[PDB]
RNA sequence: AUCAGCUUGUUGGUGGGGUGAUGGCCUACCAAGGCGACGACGGGUAGCCGGCCUGAGAGGGUGACCGGCCACACUGGGAC
RNA sequence: CGGCCAACUACGUGCCAGCAGCCGCGGUAAUACGUAGGGUCCGAGCGUUGUCCGGAAUUACUGGGCGUAAAGAGCUCGUA
RNA sequence: GGGAGACUGGAAUUCCUGGUGUAGCGGUGGAAUGCGCAGAUAUCAGGAGGAACACCGGUGGCGAAGGCGGGUCUCUGGGCAGUAACUGACGCUGAGGAGCGAAAGCGUGGGGAGCGAACAGGAUUAGAUACCCUGGUAGUCCACGCCGUAAACGGUGGGUACUAGGUGUGGGUUUCCUUCCUUGGGAUCCGUGCCGUAGCUAACGCAUUAAGUACCCCGCCUGGGGAGUACGGCCGCAAGG
RNA sequence: UCGAAGGUGGGAUCGGCGAUUGGGACGAAGUCGUAACAAGGUAGCCGUACCGGAAGGUGCGGCUGGAUC
RNA sequence: UCUACCCAUGGCCAGGGUGAAGCGCGGGUAAGACCGCGUGGAGGCCCGAACCCACUUAGGUUGAAGACUGAGGGGAUGAG
RNA sequence: GGGGACCCACAUGGCGUGUAAGCCUUUACGGCCCAAGCGUGAGUGGGUGGCACAAACCAGUGAGAAGCGACUGUUUACUA
């Protein structure tokens, strides 16, 4: 659940974590792991690409079953609940019967010992990954793809899922966490049940070692940058730049949604907030 | 709540006779077994205060049936808490 | 209790000194507890009693005089 | 010397000067203010003042109540 | 309708989308701020989301008290009648202590249809920082914690025994006119309304569900303000208690 | 060794005073107001939160110590 | 090849204290919450050298040095 | 605020380590103890010397208020 920090020092009194009650194994398999690196917030190019974030604590990668469509008629048992740190979520490895093990994304309230299937005989448990054909309209889903077929990609949020609505004709409704509809295809690969860690959300942050190591740089404020690098920069005191906000990289507040995307036509309206 | 076969099956076993009902012994067995029971149920069900009302009013119950028997013969308060395991 | 914990010779035992007399009265050595919500330790007031006044009684108030003790002798100590 | 409380009339100023334990007494005709008489009480003492009890069953053990005047804690489980 | 979790239903409001359909719709003691001519109101079809369950529904049931009602499942407490098998003084109340607790308020993270403090306008009045109208931010909903106060009222603590009745309701045992249908008649215990004796009370009034006559323990009160306030102590992140 | 007096240093209690401020009661009479007592012209009151020179107003929940029908 | 940032691979931090969760025992409960006792060394923790900085002062300022030296000064298991 | 040096006694004391030897066995580069040997802090008494017993080096000044900034951090290499 949650854990709150005692005050022993000035600088974590305030930090609290979300205890990992949920592990079950320490040493990640070692089969899976490719090279990675932190790539600093940089291209290949040299140039800094975003701000605000690079460096920190190197860390390794490992390939997640998130498009799971090569084997299906085989059950799989939750061999161990692990914790990835690359993602908000948690990773539970799967012995499937065939001996191939992969990760997938480990759903809410998932423990070790429940059988898993990944195809159209699949039932409703959580973690079973099938076709809009083999599923109920109104069921809270996730881990959502686009096509039948090309890799999933959405619907990962820890917590709140889309939850789908309808299907009528060959295109399928799915609620979106911000409120919205869009529409997919009848044929997607999508799976049953929220997606755990739902109390990462009440995780307290604590300190700035932490976040480096997270990988995020400090921020800069444009009222205290200068004027040259920022149009908020300048003044003597505090100023607010006597403009609206603007990104100094030219422009400000607005829409930044290009339209006509190919799914585009695919979606009803856009998010609204606040309401 | 306990039913006729099990609830049967304790009145016997800790019975001092296969007739008597209303013993202390009995009395106190089933008390037990409602509570160690019902407190299974509530580790899962958190707030019903109604049901822990009847917590507290089973063991104040068995309370003082534990009491009764401590005052009435030490040997067998002392055989009764040593075989079912508890403190006091 | 608009005062909840107090105490370290403090508590208990043994061995020594001590005093007219027993005794942590004093010392050494052993153990950790005694007193505590049937009001401890703290705070304010005040000499106690036979008596006096009041009240049918219960009770309340009080310690003039006398008398039975207690404590003091400008303040604090000590000893022959 | 108004009623509590046994003892009243006249004369002098009228919301002034003043009385007083509770109610309370004077705004031109006061048995309540001041003076006269007259009467009452007490008396070698007479009143004022302060402390204490009684009435105070007004801390109710004898001897009070808790619907509205003051009061049933919000209600249970339950240790001493 | 005792409590908790989950699933589920319909009506209604609002919003969105698409027809039809035209200059008004909403409003009060009267009118104007409000939305329309960019197509409102009205009305049909569909969808979305949130809250709450009209009739049954009552001076009726349960819970110790706050309170509790759309269905369905899951688990569970309390109470009642008969046989009375068994335990054989285990009963009661309970200072300090501990647990539950209307609404509002606070933190975190979600939800948010309607309603609605605050705040804007429009209206009345000499005056409105109100009563009225149009809007609507907390909150009202959910989960975890908190505060622990109400005219928290039956303004009456609990338990036991006794003391005349009449009239309704609910639950269960029996017996007899006996169709053996019948609130038929009778006996019994529990709960809950109304009116009434003796009695009590200053009166209103209570009257077997006592304020009647007693027993056991517990809290509270000693003229009105000051004042349920200052200081001190305890709890609460704070409001505050 | 003990030992009264004296001096070092910080904690409690009783206090006395203290600019100014907060609150209360008594004066009498004046302005601002209509709050409550009759369905007091918005039924009252209680708990609570917000608002306003002021009595008060509103929201939510609770009682009738509320009158008509 | 300095400095700013990042990337990958190595290395560095003498010594001394503070004592979270967790763990077992004895209380507390029906279960808790909680209460003490023994392990724990978690900490952008503490004191303090190597190391990295540059707060004060003096000297120097045609210096030993185109920004230091000498006394003190801060971090010193980490945003190093 | 108190003690801190040296010597003696308590003391052939306590502690660690561990041989000979002893105990044992799945007999081996084996477990238990361990006279002897080695190392060793701590305290209480008695006495002694100096003005001064952490005597050198090394090695926190403390306390009371109020402003800003929550704190550790980074920066104007070479005026802050
Ligand atoms: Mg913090
Ligand atoms: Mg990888
Ligand atoms: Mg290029
Ligand atoms: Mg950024
Ligand atoms: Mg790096
Ligand atoms: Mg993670
Ligand atoms: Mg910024
Ligand atoms: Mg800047
Ligand atoms: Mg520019
Ligand atoms: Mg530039
Ligand atoms: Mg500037
Ligand atoms: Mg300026
Ligand atoms: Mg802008
Ligand atoms: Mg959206
Ligand atoms: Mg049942
Ligand atoms: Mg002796
Ligand atoms: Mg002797
Ligand atoms: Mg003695
Ligand atoms: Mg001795
Ligand atoms: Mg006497
Ligand atoms: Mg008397
Ligand atoms: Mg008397
Ligand atoms: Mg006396
Ligand atoms: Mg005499
Ligand atoms: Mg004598
Ligand atoms: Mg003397
Ligand atoms: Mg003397
Ligand atoms: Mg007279
Ligand atoms: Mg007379
Ligand atoms: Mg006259
Ligand atoms: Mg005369
Ligand atoms: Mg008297
Ligand atoms: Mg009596
Ligand atoms: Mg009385
Ligand atoms: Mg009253
Ligand atoms: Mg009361
Ligand atoms: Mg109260
Ligand atoms: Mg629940
Ligand atoms: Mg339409
Ligand atoms: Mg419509
Ligand atoms: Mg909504
Ligand atoms: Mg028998
Ligand atoms: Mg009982
Ligand atoms: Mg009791
Ligand atoms: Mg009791
Ligand atoms: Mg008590
Ligand atoms: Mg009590
Ligand atoms: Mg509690
Ligand atoms: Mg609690
Ligand atoms: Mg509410
Ligand atoms: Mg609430
Ligand atoms: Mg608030
Ligand atoms: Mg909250
Ligand atoms: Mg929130
Ligand atoms: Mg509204
Ligand atoms: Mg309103
Ligand atoms: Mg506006
Ligand atoms: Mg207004
Ligand atoms: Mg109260
Ligand atoms: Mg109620
Ligand atoms: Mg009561
Ligand atoms: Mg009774
Ligand atoms: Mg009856
Ligand atoms: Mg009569
Ligand atoms: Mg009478
Ligand atoms: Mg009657
Ligand atoms: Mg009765
Ligand atoms: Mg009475
Ligand atoms: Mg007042
Ligand atoms: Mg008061
Ligand atoms: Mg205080
Ligand atoms: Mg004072
Ligand atoms: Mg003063
Ligand atoms: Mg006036
Ligand atoms: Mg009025
Ligand atoms: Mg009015
Ligand atoms: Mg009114
Ligand atoms: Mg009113
Ligand atoms: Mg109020
Ligand atoms: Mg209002
Ligand atoms: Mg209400
Ligand atoms: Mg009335
Ligand atoms: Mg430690
Ligand atoms: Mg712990
Ligand atoms: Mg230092
Ligand atoms: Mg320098
Ligand atoms: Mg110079
Ligand atoms: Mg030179
Ligand atoms: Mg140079
Ligand atoms: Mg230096
Ligand atoms: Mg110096
Ligand atoms: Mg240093
Ligand atoms: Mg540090
Ligand atoms: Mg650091
Ligand atoms: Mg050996
Ligand atoms: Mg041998
Ligand atoms: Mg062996
Ligand atoms: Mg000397
Ligand atoms: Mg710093
Ligand atoms: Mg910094
Ligand atoms: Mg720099
Ligand atoms: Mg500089
Ligand atoms: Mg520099
Ligand atoms: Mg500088």
């Amino acid at each position: 659940g949650i854990r709150k920090y005692k005050p022993t020092t000035p600088g974590r009194r305030g930090a609290s974590v979300s205890d990992f009650a949920e592990i079950t194994r320490s040493t990640p398999e070692k089969s899976l792991v490719r090279p990675l690196h932190g790539k600093g917030g940089r291209n290949a190019h040299g140039r800094i690409t975003t701000r605000h974030k690079g460096g920190g604590h190197k860390r390794a990668y490992r390939v997640i079953d998130f498009r799971r469509h090569d084997k299906d008629g085989v059950n799989a048992k939750v061999a161990h609940i692990e914790y990835d740190p690359n993602r908000t979520a948690n990773i539970a490895l799967l012995h499937y019967l065939d001996g191939e093990k992969r990760y997938i994304i480990a759903p809410q309230g998932l423990k070790q010992g429940d059988v898993i299937e990944s195809g159209a005989n699949a039932d409703i448990k959580p973690g079973n990954n099938l076709p809009l054909r083999n599923i109920p309209a109104g069921t809270v889903i996730h881990a959502v793809e686009l096509r039948p077929g090309g890799g999933a990609k959405l619907a990962r949020s820890a917590g709140v899922s889309i939850q789908l609505l309808g299907k009528e004709g060959t295109y399928a409704a799915l609620r979106m966490p911000s409120g919205e509809i869009r529409r997919v295809d009848v044929r997607c690969r999508a799976t049953v049940g929220e997606v755990g860690n739902a109390e990462q959300s009440n995780i307290n942050w604590g300190k700035a070692g932490r976040m480096r190591w997270k990988g995020k740089r400090p921020t800069v404020r444009g009222v205290v940058m200068n004027p040259v690098d920022h149009p908020h920069g300048g003044g003597e005191g505090k100023t607010s730049g006597g403009r609206h906000p603007v990104s100094p990289w030219g422009k400000p507040e607005g829409r930044t949604r290009k339209p006509n995307k190919p799914s585009d036509k695919l979606i009803v309206r856009r998010r609204r907030t606040g309401k | 709540a306990l039913t006729a076969e099990q609830k049967k099956e304790i009145l016997g076993q800790y019975g001092l006779h296969d007739t008597d009902t209303g013993s202390p012994e009995a009395q106190v067995a089933l008390l037990t077994k409602r509570i160690q029971d019902l407190t299974e149920h509530l580790k899962v069900h958190k707030h019903d205060h109604h049901s822990r009302r009847g917590l507290l009013l089973l063991v104040g119950r068995r309370r003082r049936l534990l009491k009764y028997v401590a005052q009435v013969d030490v040997a067998r308060y002392r055989s009764l808490i040593e075989r079912l395991g508890l403190r006091r």
